[PDB]
RNA sequence: AACGAGACUCUGGCAUGCUAACUAGUUACGCGACCCCCGAGCGGUCGGCGUCCCCCAACUUCUUAGAGGGACAAGUGGCGUUCAGCCACCCGAGAUUGAGCAAUAACAGGUCUGUGAUGCCCUUAGAUGUCGGGGCUGCACGCGCGCUACACUGACUGGCUCAGCGUGUGCCUACCCUACGCCGGCAGGCGCGGGUAACCCGUUGAACCCCAUUCGUGAUGGGGAUCGGGGAUUGCAAUUAUU
């Protein structure tokens, strides 16, 4: 036990120190279930253990593993931003960084006003989806006059 | 359930039992040889209803008349 | 005359018809028969086919 | 003399047959021991007849069974009426009739079932509904 | 000189079948060609399954069409010159009947 | 030898039934020892042939109930295998005594049948009795076990043994003594 | 002792230590980031995983020989869940089973053989054998 | 535009995109109120 | 006296009796071959394991499918204007298997958008008889048939072991079902064989279920809607996203 601290702070984001350490780091966004078991598969670190176990370098052995993936073998194949549309980048993006490459994109569809663009900026359903039926978020109208 | 006998049984055991009573018995594995050598039968479904009547009516007509 | 007086014709509706009325609708492509529904409940006694169950 | 009869046991569309021929006490189903058929949780429904009658009346013969259709569990009652069905098969023929009437009674005064098949089948599908019995939904307004 | 010879028989009516089939063993066996019994292959059904209705109306009901084949083999142990004598009598109604010179 | 069989590892020679009116219809000894609670018996085929299945073999079929459970039954074989270890644990008896006390006290012996809010009072066959109890101790079991750590096993465990006694902690002995305080008022 | 007179699941476990223990067999660079099949959410909870699926492997042509890549991928297939979808059969992933298959034939285990498909060679037979002896022995029979 | 002709002033943005993105064939949607047999308490008897 | 009912036709469950099989199997041996010594006992005649392989061996139990057989309220006990029938039980594979077909007389029921079935009316060269693009998918809202779930009688990761009904190279019309080897995380790609089918895919290695592991009552490792970026395959063409 050694009473040691269960609650830490990693990437401008709260960790709890006290689930099982491959299911407590995907608190981070840009993050899941099958790159967090990847990332501490490169870092050498034991899965069976709980997340206030690591001790202050196992931590930034973790963290600077996250930031770069292609410097530690991590596959192309696995990245969640690929061949980056404004200069050809092969990247994972996380936390803060996740939110602002997202508010990009939806503002250069949007600047060309491209069918997509305009779906985003009217509320509507992007994808191929109907909308006579479902998506409803309104209120019922009565036929009187 | 329901083993209630149609006409086409009841007259045709009556017509046997008419011309042939001299032939017949108790024994059903009998009759039913019996009954089709003296007559024209389309099914063995058929068949084996009317030697089964048959049966029947030759152990009520050991006792006393059958108005038919 | 046009040149330009037919497009491609080789799948979907456009390709397949019925032998016996031209109809294009409920056809039947099962061993080789190209009936529409209709023209089969009207031939199906010629060709061979019964019902039992 | 030779000595060896093969003889059937059926459920559902499972079907297993046992061959028997003189020897001294071995059992096998597809080539394996009959304490390592896969659901072990029925382990003393194919136990059941050497338990019930003992292994004296079993240590004469060796009895050798294959089996096939059907799934995991139609096939252990395929196995254990053919086991028990060929015993009195081999005794008929082999033994004394009086020697015979022993294993028959005692087998089926535990359970039918170890010498007389089960004629249940499935019902076909019918239109109009998603099996045999039920129908689809009804509605009106 | 002999071969080993084998002729197929099919038809949807199993009647006719049967009493051509029986034809072709008799002339076989009479002139003592050595004749192998006629073996029967599994039964093929054909199903064709249709709505009733010609326009999509009423409540839902079904038609169920089938066709059934019947196919037999006998093999034979004679010359090339007389299965064709054989295999030309009886076989007046509407089954089909194959022949190939060396399958045995 | 072949006589007694142990249903595993529980024999049934020393088992009682105490009240005169089910010992027809609790079947339990002799004829009805067997080694498993399994079998693919024609039951169902006429009306009074259910009484005829051992009641270990009953509970077993009562448990493959609710919906995500349907045709389970190699699952609900080992609930009651691992529910019989765990009652001869607490109690130091044979779990068949426990089963059975269970089902004698648990019954509904009056009840009120429907006629218009209103009601009038009616005996209760030693059936429908039998019946009731499988009912109510498998239901008790199944829904206390539906948001905790508790095993179904230990909740059919609990659920028999405080029925074996009358204790009203059980679902089965408040429904029971519901039923009959109702059917009281409509005399 | 043959392996059709063992229990399998201990069998698999010893054939795997052998594997493992010999240091012959030969591992593919991304044993540690492959999901293994198309239908798995998550890769598998122990990094030994390929000497058991091997050991698995060998079992499969001791029992049923002239198998290859193809057929394998129907051994290890597996429901697949689709979302809010109905669920689905699914075969295993190609490139694994064709490499288990090299890897084998590298410890002369196996062969390619006549008409088309794999074997165990007598060498890979006799070591197979020599197994089921010591999970025998390890009960004290 | 299946009647007219939408004018597109081609930005370098647009590469790579279709040339039917962005002349759209059909009018936003904006709803006047409902009318008769929209609801089932509409019915009308004379 | 006639039609409907019933009979009738197909189907399910029984035959160690009949006919008879290299496009179906079993048993056995002239035997032959690999592996194990666990076995009276050796590394063997003799034992164990086999979808390992010949038979110019014997045969039809298991598979196929033709002919016949079998069940009648027939036997025994009660109840019935002692008739017609009804209830229980013995013996038995079996004492209600499930479908198809179906009368007289109707309906302002549906269909002219199934038809070279069809009356009358309309239109007929600035056509109501061919190509290019769009729509049938548009979304404040009301209703119908459904799929996935709210978890521990569970979800995830390994291991083991069982089906039945069918379809297959398109006859204008141009496409079929796939073993085996190699390349790739995957979807997929290249090479080279079999099948017009009891012959090849195929002993159709199906899912739930079964055995071992991890999580711990937390909208949680339950649930997977919504949405960003990248890669293949069909096609003449994929944006309003084919898969």
């Amino acid at each position: 036990p050694e009473k040691f601290q269960h609650i830490l702070r990693v990437l401008n984001t709260n960790i709890d120190g006290r689930r099982k350490i491959a299911f407590a780091i995907t608190a981070i966004k840009g993050v899941g279930r099958r790159y967090a078991h990847v990332v501490l598969r490169k870092a050498d670190i034991d899965l069976t253990k709980r997340a206030g176990e690591l001790t202050e370098d196992e931590v930034e052995r973790v963290i600077t593993i996250m930031q770069n993936p292609r410097q530690y073998k991590i596959p192309d194949w696995f990245l969640n931003r690929q061949k980056d549309v404004k200069d050809g980048k092969y990247s994972q993006v996380l936390a803060n960084g996740l939110d602002n490459k997202l508010r990009e994109d939806l503002e250069r569809l949007k600047k060309i006003r491209a069918h997509r663009g305009l779906r985003h900026f009217w509320g509507l359903r992007v994808r191929g989806q109907h909308t006579k039926t479902t998506g409803r978020r309104g209120r019922t109208v009565g036929v009187s006059k | 359930m329901g083993r209630v006998r149609t006409k086409t049984v009841k007259k045709a055991a009556r017509v046997i039992i008419e011309k042939y009573y001299t032939r017949l018995g108790n024994d059903f594995h009998t009759n039913k040889r019996v009954c089709e050598e003296i007559a024209i039968i389309p099914s063995k479904k058929l068949r084996n209803k009317i030697a089964g009547y048959v049966t029947h009516l030759m152990k009520r007509i050991q006792r006393g008349p059958v108005r038919g | 005359q046009q040149l330009y007086w037919s497009h491609p014709r080789k799948f979907g509706q456009g390709s397949r018809s019925c032998r016996v009325c031209s109809n294009r609708h409920g056809l039947i492509r099962k061993y080789g028969l190209n009936m529409c529904r209709q023209c089969f409940r009207q031939y199906a006694k010629d060709i061979g086919f019964i019902k039992l169950d | 003399p030779l000595q060896s009869v093969q003889v059937f046991g059926r459920k559902k569309t499972a079907t297993a047959v046992a061959h028997c021929k003189r020897g001294n006490g071995l059992i096998k189903v597809n080539g394996r021991p009959l304490e390592m058929i896969e659901p072990r949780t029925l382990q003393y429904k194919l136990l059941e007849p050497v338990l019930l009658l003992g292994k004296e009346r079993f240590a004469g013969v060796d009895i050798r069974v294959r089996v096939k259709g059907g799934g995991h569990v139609a096939q252990i009652y395929a196995i254990r009426q053919s086991i028990s069905k060929a015993l009195v098969a081999y005794y008929q023929k082999y033994v004394d009739e009086a020697s015979k009437k022993e294993i028959k009674d005692i087998l089926i005064q535990y359970d039918r079932t170890l010498l007389v098949a089960d004629p249940r089948r499935c019902e076909s599908k019918k239109f109009g509904g998603p099996g045999a019995r039920a129908r689809y939904q009804k509605s009106y307004r | 000189a002999i071969h080993r010879i084998r002729i197929t028989l099919t038809s949807r009516n199993v009647k006719s079948l049967e009493k051509v089939c029986a034809d072709l063993i008799r002339g076989a066996k009479e002139k003592n060609l050595k004749v192998k019994g006629p073996v029967r292959m599994p039964t093929k059904t054909l199903r064709i399954t249709t709505r009733k209705t010609p326009c999509g109306e009423g409540s839902k009901t079904w038609d169920r069409f089938q066709m059934r084949i019947h196919k037999r083999l006998i093999d034979l142990h004679s010359p090339s010159e007389i299965v064709k004598q054989i295999t030309s009598i009886s076989i007046e109604p509407g089954v089909e009947v194959e022949v190939t010179i060396a399958d045995a | 030898t072949p006589d007694i069989k142990l249903f595993g590892k529980w024999s049934t020679d020393d088992v009682q039934i105490n009240d005169i009116s089910l010992q027809d219809y609790i079947a339990v000894k002799e004829k009805y020892a067997k080694y498993l609670p399994h079998s693919a018996g024609r039951y169902a085929a006429k009306r009074f042939r259910k009484a005829q299945c051992p009641i270990v073999e009953r509970l077993t079929n009562s448990m493959m109930m609710h919906g995500r459970n349907n045709g389970k039954k190699l699952m609900t074989v080992r609930i009651v295998k691992h529910a019989f270890e765990i009652i001869h644990l607490l109690t130091g008896e044979n779990p068949l005594q426990v089963l059975v006390n269970a089902i004698i006290n648990s019954g509904p012996r009056e009840d009120s049948t429907r006629i218009g809010v209103r009601r009038q009072a009616v005996d209760v066959s030693p059936l429908r009795r039998v019946n009731q109890a499988i009912w109510l101790l498998c239901t008790g079991a199944r829904e206390a076990a539906f948001r905790n750590i508790k095993t179904i096993a230990e909740c059919l465990a609990d659920e028999l043994i405080n029925a074996a006694k009358g204790s009203s902690n059980s679902y089965a002995i408040k429904k029971k003594d519901e039923l009959e305080r109702v059917a009281k008022s409509n005399r | 002792v043959t392996v059709k007179d063992v229990n399998q699941q201990e069998f698999v476990r010893a054939l795997a230590a052998f594997l493992k223990k010999s240091g012959k067999l030969k591992v593919p660079e991304w044993v540690d980031t492959v999901k293994l099949a198309k239908h798995k959410e998550l890769a598998p909870y122990d990094e030994n995983w390929f000497y058991t699926r091997a050991a698995s492997t060998a079992r499969h042509l001791y029992l049923r020989g002239g198998a290859g890549v193809g057929s394998m991928t129907k051994i290890y297939g597996g429901r697949q869940r689709n979302g809010v979808m109905p669920s689905h059969f699914s075969r295993g992933s190609k490139s694994v089973a064709r490499r288990v298959l090299q890897a084998l034939e590298g410890l002369k285990m196996v062969e390619k053989d006549q008409d088309w498909g794999r074997k165990l060679t007598p060498q890979g037979q006799r070591d197979l054998d020599r197994i089921a002896g010591q999970v025998a022995a390890a009960k004290k029979k | 535009n299946g009647k007219t002709f939408n004018q597109v002033e081609i930005k370098p943005e647009m590469i790579g995109h279709y040339l039917g993105e962005f002349s759209i064939t059909y009018k936003p949607v904006k709803h006047g109120r409902p009318g008769i047999g929209a609801t089932h308490s509409s019915r009308f008897i004379p």
